């Protein structure tokens, strides 16, 4: 639906990657950090990326688009 | 009574110069003694002193239809420049 | 023949403004001024049609302007030469960082 | 049959010049049936053409460089006899068979 | 027969003005000569019985376009009566005709066509100097540094002349010069 | 031995030198170098992080670290003054094991995200991790991160791979003159940012990006797009002001990809202002591309580059000789411009000059428009006085030369005009022509004060040119530079700042306008990217001629455009204020079916029926030659042979009129930054 992703993709029957990942909700957090690999198997998915949730904005992922918030505060 | 009339027999005078070397010191004594008072009785004529490193002394003049003179001002004295200036001035204007 | 009459620029490349590190300076190349591409219609590729597109960056290398230039001279190719800028160096102290205002004005 | 020594004067040099120009203008008619230019260029136009070849070289002095253009003048003359790769309008390198130059050159493209 | 004893024999042993650089290395014992002389000196090492070198491996050119004689001429030989390797190296420039070995080597003689194919050097007394590699009637040394990757020509069919022509090149993608430097 | 590129040595005295030992080496140093310097002067690199040549020291990295002689500990050579006799060891194992602990910290709590960060190929911490450092990683703990900050929208932040070498905020304190950016709290967990939410609105805010080592302070409208390997550089200059600033265009295939600053110790310092860096954008939109002339119906139909030029060339002949004026664009080339002024003069007018406020000023002497101090002489300076001028927006770079000079030599700034922000500390003495009465008589704390400083600097705008009183004005200034010793043999105190990049050349070449009133009587108008040219003034029945490569409101009015090259596409001369003349170096083709600006001119001057003496650009610099010699011998700092003396006497009743603003928008003044997505939004938010 962007122009960014108009670039590549002529089919509108199914959804683009960023309408995909914005739909999976934040993943909660019991803590004000988190390490994401992207897959349950670490050495399958990206090289591991530690987020700060200091923000009251959920917090992405800069490899695979995965947003996490604080649990509690 | 010519150096009244430069404005009305050219459209553009330019003296090219070198800062420094002996070959350009008469055209330097000229500029330094002769420009005050022309421009004072030529208000509207531009006379472009361009200097550079390593030019011989040149005049040139500009009339109608951007046609041009110039004139070498190697091995001068600053009194024949000004008689250069006034042939200038008063032939093919 | 035809392509022997091009002007090209001799210069030494500067330094990167992204690194601090001085290790590529020191090197001469030969500009062949390759500046005619387009675009290919079907997928959008940079086309071009001048032989000289890209040797004078990744093979063409000289140590010295001296060598640069006498290559050039030797293939018939009329050359500008460039010299490059130079930092000057200048004294520096961290005891600058603390210097004294003054007597209050 | 082998490759000579470097000429040793211009003498040398020049008289070599002479014996390519005979070699390479005795094959005209050879060059006329292999790629059929009978109704196509006069043979004399291609013995001019070889001719202005060598005279836009007479400024040449070393007779180093001279040895190699005949070598690569053999080269060439081998080739277009031996192994010929017929174009309708050039043999080889050659071509067979009210304004100045800027407004021309502007009205094509902007790279002279 | 280690690199250590040709080093020291060839130093004794060799007429003094047919060498100007001689380096021991693990890399290779490496003898540069003078145009002149390289006839001279791979004569010697073939017939001499303490060198018997009998084998002439390969003939490469390299291209230094910094010197004023950019071209160094490789000489890789092998003696396999000591099993023992020795590199003789030359230099030339873009009109000098240098000394042909094929009389010594006779494999010599397809790879000083390659040379001449790849990089201008001529070859004085060669009995069938001519481009080996390189399609007929092709312009310039390709192996030459300031000879451009993809050349000046390609080649396709036309119909109208019913015929293979070559035209000067017209890249769809053209080649993309990486610098990691 | 070479030092470190090419960097040269100036000693005041010889005896005013020491000898240090560099690895054993000998080498003579001026007193006052730091063992870093030393090792710089003997050919040795050291790895560094925090120490820049243009900030102040700040020492915290610990990646110079060096070993020294009888020193107890490893010596930070970046802050340790080199002695007479210094035995300075740099690959010893206390050394190269120092240099491998430090490493290993920097890598401790990095991301790993070097396939998606923006420094990467072009990374000083890559490079000397696979040099110095090359330890296998043993930290298995939990990395610290930390938020994004919003700097606004040129910097693009990831503040996880800051490494705190605190080079950005010295930066904004000590070059920028805005101090926004600073270091927060304490410990590993200090963090470079506002405190407070605001963006960086210096001029000069996009130089964070080259000094910051790591991918923390990132351009954000290149964000992502190339990675440098692939990129092509060119040598080039700016041509967004008549400064002249050095860069480097970095390009893939036609497009410029980024423009980063170039090293030039004589003009900017290897700074550029935003406007340099982000104004690239513009050059890929509203292009120009085909000759267009104007239909039945009063709408543009592209055309033939013949048909075009045959309509201007029918058109010319049937118009007075009086009735013709040509005006020059303020990004013109020198050669563009002497073949527009050679074709009119040969159609009988005199109606040729530069588009701007010095377009009929008194160019006879060149003192009278250049800045005859130089950029780098500013530096010696004990006491500026502006008149009439906005350095930071009219010339970033001379502004910035200032500001340092003012920092560190404690210099005085006296600034007459309207109110305008700067970026350090001046007196505002007034705001118009009374001032300029008011310092002449004296009677004044800053009058004695311009009398009591040693090498005073007097700047005065090029805005203040088109005034009625410009000569009045002009004579002030004058009187002011001759009774304060201004103007001396050993130091030249007169500047006058130019605006346009056009501006030093078209004076050069004698581009003045004779007729103030010319432009409103004209039948025939030839714009040669002329876009800042008020256009209701031409009669609303002359034939108008837009060439160019970019337009907004002379494209609308011209009959006929034609396209024309831009500065990165074409080799062209361009002087700078302070008479250096330079030229560029095309890096990308050109679009369309433009042409170089005076192959147009050169072309319709021939179906015109003129026949020039040139055909190459290489007849026309030989025919500057005869009229502006300096313009072509490129790169050459040249003295001014002849003063203020030379100048009639001037006798005209000075104006009430306070100075004007010359530039309303920094980031909107020519028709490239028009056309730019970045200065768009740059003027949205930063200003
Ligand atoms: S700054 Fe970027 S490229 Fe350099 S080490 Fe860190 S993540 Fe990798
Ligand atoms: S953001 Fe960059 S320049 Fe600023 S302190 Fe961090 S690493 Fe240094
Ligand atoms: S460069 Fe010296 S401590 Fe950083
Ligand atoms: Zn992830």
């Amino acid at each position: 639906v962007g122009n960014h992703t108009a670039k590549w993709m002529q089919d509108r029957s199914k959804k683009s990657p960023m309408e995909l990942i914005s739909e999976v909700p934040p993943i909660k957090v019991d803590g004000r950090i988190v390490a994401c690999e992207g897959d349950t198997n670490p050495a399958l998915g990206h090289p591991i990326e530690f987020i700060c949730l200091d923000l009251n904005e959920p917090a992405i992922c800069k490899y695979c688009g995965l947003r996490y918030v604080q649990d509690h505060h | 009574a010519w150096r009244g009339s430069i404005s009305k027999s050219m459209k553009e005078l330019r003296i090219l110069l070198c800062q420094s070397s002996p070959a350009s010191a008469p055209t330097r004594t000229f500029v330094e003694k002769n420009y005050k008072d022309l421009k004072s009785l030529n208000p509207k004529l531009p006379i472009l002193i361009r200097e550079c490193s390593g030019v011989q002394p040149q005049m040139w003049a500009r009339y109608d239809m951007g046609v041009e003179r110039c004139v070498n001002l190697d091995g001068l004295t600053e009194p024949q420049i000004l008689k250069a200036l006034e042939n200038l001035v008063k032939s093919g204007a | 023949e035809e392509h022997l009459s091009r002007k090209v620029i001799i210069y030494s490349p500067a330094r990167t403004a992204t690194q601090s590190g001085s290790g590529k300076l020191g090197k001469w190349k030969i500009n062949f001024v390759s500046t005619l591409k387009w675009e290919n219609p079907l997928m959008g590729w940079t086309s071009t049609g001048d032989p000289y597109a890209n040797v004078g960056d990744s093979a063409l290398a000289f140590d010295s302007e001296e060598a640069a230039k006498s290559f050039a001279e030797r293939h018939g190719w009329d050359y500008k030469v460039k010299k490059p800028n130079t930092p000057l160096l200048k004294v520096k102290s961290y005891s600058d960082n603390f210097k004294w205002k003054g007597n209050p004005q | 049959i082998g490759v000579p020594p470097n000429s040793a004067n211009l003498t040398e040099a020049r008289r070599r010049v002479f014996d390519f120009f005979r070699a390479a203008c005795r094959s005209i008619p050879t060059i006329m049936d292999i790629y059929n230019l009978q109704d196509v260029v006069a043979p004399s136009q291609l013995r001019y053409a070889i001719s202005a070849q060598i005279r836009n070289n007479a400024h040449i002095t070393d007779p180093k460089v001279i040895d190699l253009l005949i070598f690569k003048g053999m080269e060439e003359l081998t080739d277009i006899v031996d192994h010929a790769k017929q174009r309708h309008h050039i043999i080889g390198q050659y071509v067979v068979g009210g304004k100045t130059d800027f407004l021309k050159n502007f009205y094509t493209s902007n790279y002279f | 027969m280690d690199n250590q004893f040709i080093f020291k024999y060839s130093w004794e042993t060799l007429p003094k003005k047919w060498v100007k650089k001689m380096e021991r290395s693990e890399h290779g014992n490496r003898f540069d000569t003078n145009t002149d002389y390289l006839f001279q000196l791979l004569c010697f090492l073939k017939l001499h019985t303490y060198t018997r070198v009998q084998v002439l491996i390969d003939i490469c050119g390299v291209d230094y376009p910094s010197r004023k004689r950019r071209f160094e001429v490789v000489y890789n030989l092998l003696s396999t009566r000591y099993n023992s390797r020795i590199r003789v190296q030359t230099s030339a420039d873009e009109v000098t005709r240098i000394s042909s070995v094929v009389s010594l080597f006779p494999s010599a003689g397809w790879w000083e066509r390659e040379v001449w194919d790849m990089f201008g050097v001529s070859f004085i007394n060669h009995p069938d100097l001519r481009r080996i590699l390189t399609d007929y009637g092709f312009e310039g040394h390709p192996l030459r540094k300031d000879f451009p990757l993809s050349g000046y020509v390609q080649v396709r069919y036309d119909d109208p002349e019913k015929r293979v022509v070559s035209e000067p090149i017209e890249m769809t993608q053209e080649f993309r010069y990486f610098d990691f430097a | 031995r070479n030092p470190v590129g090419g960097a040269r040595v100036h000693f005041s005295n010889p005896e005013d030198a020491i000898e240090v030992f560099v690895d054993g080496y000998a080498v003579k140093v001026p007193k006052g170098f730091t063992v870093l310097q030393a090792c710089e002067v003997a050919g040795v690199d050291i790895p560094r992080f925090c120490y820049h040549s243009r900030l102040s020291i700040a020492g915290n990295c610990r990646m110079c670290l060096v070993e020294v002689e009888k020193s107890p500990k490893p010596v930070a050579s970046c802050a340790m003054p080199a002695l007479p006799g210094m035995k300075i060891k740099t690959d010893t194992p206390i050394a190269k094991k120092a240099r491998e602990g430090v490493m290993e910290f920097l890598l401790m709590n990095h991301p790993l995200d070097c396939p998606i960060c923006d420094q990467g190929g072009e990374c000083d911490l890559q490079d000397q991790s696979m040099a110095f450092g090359s330890d296998r990683g043993r930290f298995t703990e939990m990395k610290r991160s930390v938020v994004d900050k919003n700097l606004g929208p040129l910097v693009k932040t990831v503040m996880t791979r800051c490494i705190q070498c605190t080079r950005c905020v010295r930066f904004a304190s000590e070059v920028a003159g805005v101090q926004d950016l600073g270091i927060l709290g304490r410990g590993s967990g200090e963090e470079i940012g506002t405190y407070v939410e605001k963006l960086m609105t210096s001029e000069l805010s996009g130089n964070v990006i080259d000094i910051c080592p790591v991918g923390a302070l990132t351009s954000k409208p290149f964000a992502f797009k190339a990675r440098n390997w692939e990129l092509k550089a060119t040598e080039t200059i700016d041509v967004s002001d008549a400064v002249g600033s050095n860069i480097r265009v970095d390009s893939r295939g036609p497009e410029v990809m980024r423009i980063i600053p170039r090293l030039n110790e004589d003009i900017n310092e290897e700074w550029i202002s935003d406007k340099t860096r982000f104004c690239y954008d513009g050059l890929k939109r509203q292009r120009l591309s085909d000759p267009m002339i104007r239909d039945s119906d009063g709408r543009f139909k592209a055309v033939s580059w013949r048909d075009a030029l045959a309509v201007v060339g029918d058109i010319i002949h049937q118009v007075k000789p009086d009735e013709i004026v040509g005006v020059a664009g303020q990004l013109s080339d020198a050669e563009s411009m002497m073949v527009l002024k050679d074709f009119v003069n040969r159609m009988g007018s005199d109606n040729v000059w530069c588009e701007g406020t010095a377009a009929g000023v008194d160019a006879d002497l060149r003192y009278s428009y250049l800045m005859n101090t130089s950029i780098s002489g500013l530096e010696n300076a004990d006491l500026f006085l502006l008149i009439g001028t906005q350095p930071r927006v009219e010339a970033a770079m001379v502004n910035a030369r200032i500001c340092k000079t003012v920092r560190a030599s404690n210099a005085k700034v006296g600034y007459v005009g309207p109110p305008a922000e700067f970026n350090y500390d001046c007196k505002h003495l007034g705001t118009g022509p009374d001032t300029l009465k008011e310092i002449a008589e004296g009677r004044h704390p800053f009058c004695t004060a311009l009398k009591n400083a040693k090498n005073p600097a007097i700047i005065v705008g090029a805005g203040l040119f088109n005034r009625t009183d410009k000569n009045a004005i002009l004579s002030s200034v004058e009187s002011i530079a001759q009774a304060n010793n201004v103007v001396r043999p050993d130091w030249n105190g007169l500047n006058f700042l130019l605006q346009y990049a056009a501006q030093a050349a078209a004076l050069d070449l004698g581009l003045i306008q004779q007729s103030a009133k010319a432009l409103e009587s004209a039948k025939f108008v030839y714009l040669m990217g002329a876009d800042d040219v008020n256009v209701d003034k031409i009669p609303k029945d002359a034939f108008v001629v837009y060439q160019g490569h970019h337009g907004d409101k002379a494209v609308y009015r011209a009959n006929v455009i034609l396209p024309a090259s831009a500065f990165t596409e074409k080799e062209g001369t361009y002087e700078n204020t302070e008479g250096f003349t330079q030229q560029t170096v095309p890096a990308v083709p050109t679009v369309g079916d433009a042409r170089d600006d005076w192959k147009i001119v050169r072309a319709l001057s021939e179906v015109s029926g003129v026949k020039l003496p040139y055909n190459s650009i290489e007849g026309v610099r030989s025919r500057i030659k005869s009229v502006a010699p300096n313009l072509v011998h490129t790169d050459e700092r040249e003295p001014a042979a002849f003063g203020p003396s030379l100048k009639p006497e001037c006798k005209e009743a000075m104006s009430t009129t306070p100075f004007q603003t010359v530039v309303e928008n920094f980031y909107m003044t020519n028709s490239i930054t028009r056309a730019s997505k970045i200065m768009a939004q740059c003027s949205a938010v930063l200003l």
